[PDB]
RNA sequence: CGAUGUCGGCUCAUCACAUCCUGGGGCUGAAGUAGGUCCCAAGGGUAUGGCUGUUCGCCAUUUAAAGUGGUACGCGAGCUGGGUUUAGAACGUCGUGAGACAGUUCGGUCCCUAUCUGCCGUGGGCGCUGGAGAACUGAGGGGGGCUGCUCCUAGUACGAGAGGACCGGAGUGGACGCAUCACUGGUGUUCGGGUUGUCAUGCCAAUGGCACUGCCCGGUAGCUAAAUGCGGAAGAGAUAAGUGCUGAAAGCAUCUAAGCACGAAACUUGCCCCGAGAUGAGUUCUCCCUGACCCUUUAAGGGUCCUGAAGGAACGUUGAAGACGACGACGUUGAUAGGCCGGGUGUGUAAGCGCAGCGAUGCGUUGAGCUAACCGGUACUAAUGAACCGUGAGGCUUAACCU
RNA sequence: AAUUCCUUGUCGGGUAAGUUCCGACCUGCACGAAUGGCGUAAUGAUGGCCAGGCUGUCUCCACCCGAGACUCAGUGAAAU
RNA sequence: ACACAGGUGGUCAGGUAGAGAAUACCAAGGCGCUUGAGAGAACUCGGGUGAAGGAACUAGGCAAAAUGGUGCCGUAACUUC
RNA sequence: AGGACCGAACCGACUAAUGUUGAAAAAUUAGCGGAUGACUUGUGGCUGGGGGUGAAAGGCCAAUCAAACCGGGAGAUAGCU
């Protein structure tokens, strides 16, 4: 039974699937376009989406809370230098999903995930 | 829930100091006895001149639980250990002169009228 | 006597004067419009129809609109029977209210259960587990043996094994109506009833003694 | 455990009556490029619902 | 939940005091001894708090006649007639499980005073 | 050890 | 004998009745209470430990009772490996000896991915005669059925006394079963904090990685039991053993031959669940389709053009639903999921700055900061315009009506 | 008794209850003196019994984290 | 027999903590182990935690749990000292 | 000083689980014994089948041991299938 519960395990422990969502965060502010799995895509707005609400005010202790889920200083200086401005304005919904082809290695469903302004 | 094999503490003067459950009294296949409820025990420890000896086979009356007694507005009441009161094989009437620590008001009926009186607290 | 439709709102307590919690579901009993009546000379038995809630008029067909069309009810999102007795009739369209059960002292509430899924036989038929240590050999929550050797030779019809848990329609029976609350469609039952919040249950009056 | 005797061609052939693939239904239509694609899928030029997403 | 809500709040009281973990409180509960009433105090220290509307409960553990006795208090149950903090205690946790397994000397919990 | 029925 | 694994334990059972308890009766050397014995009855129920490899047995303490048997002395392609039975070694005994014991003693590898039947679940196909969406009926099948103690009647009936009821009624438990999460709790490696060693972000401060989640302290939702609601019935029909009424054959007698009435947890129902593949394929309500032409083998015939309805499927967002299918909700005429806003809950007074202190550290801003699965809202993102399947009034015979 | 069949010999201790354990008696089926007799401090992955602590061993299981089992794409066996 | 969780002699010997060539985290250096993507049923393997009880389990405390360091105090019968 | 003590390398193999068409024709994981000695190890050499060697188990002598393996007598013999 897995009622009323959220989150995906992925084929993973605990502490893989923190890091390997914290690189892919860094990617998506760094790019604004990645192409995942569909089922990482989905996963992902519920990490990188919190990291620019909490991008939209500007102060020195956010700065220390958007590093510590982070661990990069060129996505720290990006979020509230660019993705702050933009979506200031934005209840929400800073993501869009694009879903596409299937991978040839393994017949995986991939997806673009961008940006909603590019 | 007192079970078989528990070793409870002993909460009046009759001497012993440590009795082990050995049949839970009132139904077949019963599992546990909560506060009030007769057991059948066994005497493990003693003072050296009290009424009982150690090895006597006797009754009691759980009188303290660590699992504790819930209430009619979904209170509990629990305790830092098992007590009981040792009773007679068959008047089943307490041995002892003297109770001590409190005691809860699963006791008050006639049954027990005689353990709530000389009780130090009642809760 | 007729029961109505309600839906699981979810569990809390009542508190007494003289210090009692009493735990009551509440049941969100909102007005049953009925839709059509049954009678032994067209239907060989007796029943009524109702519906409750509302439906989104989007979705419903167009065998279902005209169904309700012809009562002149409005489209609900469901449809229940409930058996007449001797004595009791309504008319098409007629709404019935909560206080249907005003001074009924018991009810039997049936709904679906939740759903376990597929459960092994520990949990499902209550057998008893193997030792886990011991020296047992990959057989821990297994059911163990499941029948005698050359007579019979088969397993029997009814044999307790694993499979589909819960997801089904029960009946709970004589639960103690604590309040009936009709300007808000409202009645508290004394209990748990079944299924998860939300769902449809039936409340029909105590059939037992 | 191991079978007794040998099943036939018979009921091996029962067996696969439901291994047998079904098609796509059929393929939407870009609304600006007239291309075929999967539903709720974008095109193979980059397109979705008449607006150019992946400038690839 | 907003018939569930509308059902707790004419329920819940309106004159509980504000407490905390630490604190030595003093509840005075309605005992029924056959027919007549009576209230009795329970003087002990509040070793957790469980905020939840009408079904918030507290914890209190006080050491009567050399044995010690927890009680799983209602807040808001028509049982405990009045709630009073004696002392106002100074912790830095919100369940002091860990008074359990101190005694005498050992389980003094210094004065708050802000 | 009782190996084979015997 | 080109192999049908042995005793015991665990797990799961199923049947018989020669009945252990509960149920109904006759006789009693049956005053009452408690018994003895026999008849009917298989619905349910029918112990925990000490010793021993033990089944068995003895013992301790319960219980209403701790039934007797069959099922390859039920059950190793379900588990164990303790035992009277491989190879090592020793004692006693027998043998000159190799060795042997019917005696004891310490140690000693238990394989198998399920084709078929069977069973537990769950779907696809077709049928049910135009197609479709719902709601039912109920042939049939399954589940459930246990019982203690206290009080009243009543210290009454009975009895010299001691003692002590039948019938009827209320309350409260044990075991079991179903549901559930409001409460008490468990878990909660997705929430918060404390702390050890070390590496890193240039450094201080603040943070992150790793060491079983590094080790711990709490804890939301969900799941859950030890938690808390409910159940077993009453009633009816036909009976068993039994008890009778009227009554002859047999002028009487006689429960029986004609006739009539009682009679049990067994049977049929009543309670709960599945259920029209019930091919005997049922019933009711609603909805949809009202064009043209040609030919042969002229018949429930085949083809062309137009047409595509009700509804379904498919795709997407998903769910207290779920292995996959299936089932439920929603798809812009929109709260289906994610995000966001407000709250709640949890943790326990963040970071920065200021002050006190030689310093660890304390104090103020400050119940602060952060806060998963929760509650109430909000179209910001994603749920597309289509396309696909499904047709065009539905055979013959007979009857009754309208014509 | 690593030896005793009768035998769970009988008495005492331990336990609520002890066919095993410890101490004895001698009726040694069928001990016995270098195929050594009786003791013996230390030592033993040695055999038997008891107690304290500890615990999911168990009453009686519940939840969680991972690797399979399930679904999809690729390759693709075996006993019989 | 395999691009096989096995076997194979010698030499070198950094930092922080540590008695240490143990162990944890790192440097130089080398790797992520030649099928993946989802889902989050029973059951199996490997682990974490558990209310009250605490060997009642069993052939048997099998297995788990627990103990665990340095300094100082203190330490019985028996003894071949 | 010690066939002394605790404990890594090194040598072993007491218990349990897994594995049993295995990752492996004897291993893996978690614990376990010895660990300056009757220790352990590399390279070369010697002992040969009714023979060797054996701190003795009928152990070992190339995954074979109450008489190795290869070739021959040889198409031994088989009242048995
Ligand atoms: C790893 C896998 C191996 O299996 C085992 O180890 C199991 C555990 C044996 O039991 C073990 C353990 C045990 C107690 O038997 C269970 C013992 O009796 C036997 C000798 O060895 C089996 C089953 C034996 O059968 C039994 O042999 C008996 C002589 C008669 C018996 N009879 C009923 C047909 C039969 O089933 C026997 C001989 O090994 C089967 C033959 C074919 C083999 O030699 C095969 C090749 C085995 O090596 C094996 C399959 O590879
Ligand atoms: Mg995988
Ligand atoms: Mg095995
Ligand atoms: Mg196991
Ligand atoms: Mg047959
Ligand atoms: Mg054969
Ligand atoms: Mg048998
Ligand atoms: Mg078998
Ligand atoms: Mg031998
Ligand atoms: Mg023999
Ligand atoms: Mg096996
Ligand atoms: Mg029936
Ligand atoms: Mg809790
Ligand atoms: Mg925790
Ligand atoms: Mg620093
Ligand atoms: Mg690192
Ligand atoms: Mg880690
Ligand atoms: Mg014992
Ligand atoms: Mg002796
Ligand atoms: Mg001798
Ligand atoms: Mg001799
Ligand atoms: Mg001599
Ligand atoms: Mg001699
Ligand atoms: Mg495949
Ligand atoms: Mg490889
Ligand atoms: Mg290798
Ligand atoms: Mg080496
Ligand atoms: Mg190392
Ligand atoms: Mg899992
Ligand atoms: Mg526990
Ligand atoms: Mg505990
Ligand atoms: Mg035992
Ligand atoms: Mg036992
Ligand atoms: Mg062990
Ligand atoms: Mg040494
Ligand atoms: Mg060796
Ligand atoms: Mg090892
Ligand atoms: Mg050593
Ligand atoms: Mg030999
Ligand atoms: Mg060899
Ligand atoms: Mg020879
Ligand atoms: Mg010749
Ligand atoms: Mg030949």
């Amino acid at each position: 039974m897995r009622h009323r519960k959220s989150g995906r395990q992925l084929n993973r422990n605990s502490s893989h699937r923190q890091a390997m969502f914290r690189n892919m965060a860094g990617s998506l502010v760094r790019h604004e376009i990645i192409k995942t799995t569909l089922p990482k895509a989905k996963e992902l707005r519920r990490v990188v989406e919190p990291l620019i609400t909490l991008a939209k005010t500007d102060s020195v202790a956010n700065r220390r809370l958007a590093f510590a889920r982070t661990r990069d200083n060129e996505i720290v200086a990006k979020l509230f230098n660019e993705l702050g401005p933009r979506f200031a304005s934005r209840a929400g919904g800073y993501t869009r999903i694009l879903k596409c082809g299937f991978r040839a290695g393994d017949n995986a469903p991939m997806a673009y995930i961008e940006l909603v302004d590019r | 829930m007192i079970q078989e094999q528990t070793m409870l503490n002993v909460a009046d003067n009759s001497g012993a100091r440590r009795v082990m459950c050995i049949k839970v009294l009132g139904g077949s296949h019963r599992r546990y006895a909560g506060v009030g409820d007769i057991i059948k025990i066994t005497i493990k420890e003693a003072i050296p001149r009290g009424k009982v000896k150690k090895g006597d086979v006797l009754k009691a009356v759980v009188v303290r639980t660590k699992k504790g007694v819930r209430r009619p507005d979904g209170s509990v009441i629990r305790f830092d250990g098992n007590a009981c009161v040792l009773l007679n094989n068959n008047s089943e009437q307490p041995i002892g002169t003297r109770i001590f620590g409190p005691v809860t008001r699963e006791l008050r009926s006639e049954k027990f009228m005689k353990i709530i009186s000389l009780a130090p607290e009642v809760l | 006597m007729i029961g109505l439709v309600g839906k699981k709102v979810g569990m809390t307590r009542i508190f007494t004067e003289d210090g009692v919690s009493i735990p009551v579901t509440v049941i969100e009993v909102e007005a049953n419009r009925v839709t059509q009546v049954k009678d032994l000379a067209n239907d060989g038995y007796r029943a009524i129809q109702v519906t409750t809630g509302a439906k989104k008029a989007n979705r419903v067909t167009k065998p279902e609109a005209g169904h309700f069309a012809k009562a002149g009810v409005e489209a609900g999102r469901g449809l229940w029977e409930f058996r007449l007795a001797e004595g009791e009739e309504f008319t098409v369209g007629q709404s019935i209210s909560v206080e249907l059960f005003a001074d009924v002292k018991k009810v039997d509430v049936t709904g679906t259960s939740k759903g376990k899924g597929f459960a092994g036989t520990v949990k499902r038929w209550n057998f008893r587990t193997q030792d886990a240590t011991h020296g047992n050999s990959l057989s821990h929550r297994v059911p163990g043996s499941i029948g005698q050797n050359q007579t019979p030779g088969k397993v029997f019809k009814g044999k307790k094994m694993a499979g589909q848990m819960g997801n089904e329609r029960v009946t709970v029976q004589s639960l103690d109506v604590v309040r009936v609350d009709a300007e808000r469609n409202l009645l508290l039952v004394k209990g748990a009833v079944p299924g998860a919040t939300g769902s449809d249950l039936i409340v029909k009056p105590a059939v037992k003694a | 455990a191991v079978q007794q005797n040998k099943p036939t061609r018979s009921k091996r052939g029962m067996r696969r009556s439901h291994d047998a693939l079904t098609a796509v239904t059929s393929l939407s239509v870009d609304k600006t490029s007239g291309e075929k694609h999967l539903r709720h899928h974008i095109t193979a030029d980059g397109y979705y619902r008449g607006r150019k997403v992946i400038a690839k | 939940s907003n018939i569930i809500k509308q059902l707790e709040q004419e329920q819940m009281k309106q004159d509980v005091p504000s407490f905390r973990p630490g604190d030595t409180v003093e509840v005075k509960v309605w005992v029924v001894e056959g027919s007549k009433k009576r209230l009795q105090a329970f003087e002990g220290v509040v070793i957790a708090i469980r905020n939840r509307g009408l079904h918030s409960a507290f914890t209190v553990r006080k050491i009567s006649n050399g044995e010690g006795v927890e009680r799983v208090f209602q807040t808001h149950s028509p049982v405990v007639d009045s709630i009073s903090v004696k002392r106002r205690g100074a912790v830095r946790k919100a369940k002091l499980y860990y008074l359990r397994e101190r005694t005498g000397k050992a389980a003094r919990i210094k004065e708050r005073l802000n | 050890m009782y190996l084979i029925f015997m």
